[PDB]
């Protein structure tokens, strides 16, 4: 499938990135915690960035191209995590 | 996991090595699969925790001795 949503949940503790089809079926996901970041690091935008990349590169295998993005939560990740989706190749 | 960490450390120990970002390490190691990228991130975190590598303020990884 080509088109999909990137659900970014940036909390103060963690940044999760799920990528789904339009029907909200999960394609792939990654989180700061899933990349082995711990404590302060998970909060940081860099971790959000890397989480977005890992979630994205999982999606590109299934063959995505365009992403709608949804952001939740007050974390600092959303700006970094979205750039990372653009940087991974998927158009926002 | 350990063989991958050793290989990454060996690469960073080379005399020509300059501090690289995660993306520059991905490119230089020819990592193309999302599972290998996950291994790289886990290895960087584990090596940074052990103090065998250091992340700079510009998100570049380097060897402590060379810095």
């Amino acid at each position: 499938i080509e088109s999909g949503i990137a659900h970014i949940r940036s909390t103060f503790n963690n940044t999760i990135v799920t990528i789904t089809d339009t029907h909200g079926n999960a394609i792939s996901w990654s989180s700061a915690g899933a990349l082995g970041f711990r404590g302060s690091r998970k909060s940081t935008p860099f971790a959000a960035q890397m989480a977005a990349e890992t979630a994205a590169k999982g999606s590109i295998e299934h063959g995505l191209k365009t992403l709608e993005v949804t952001v939740k939560g007050p974390g600092s990740g959303r700006e970094a995590a979205i750039r990372a989706l653009q940087a991974a190749g998927l158009e926002v | 996991k350990e063989a991958f960490m050793e290989k990454l450390l060996s690469f960073m120990k080379e005399e020509a090595y300059k501090p690289l970002t995660v993306q520059e390490l991905e490119e230089m190691l020819n990592i193309t699969e999302a599972e290998e990228f996950k291994e790289l991130v886990k290895a960087l975190v584990a090596l940074e925790e052990k103090g065998l590598i250091v992340r700079t303020r510009s998100d570049r990884y380097g060897i402590p001795e060379k810095m």
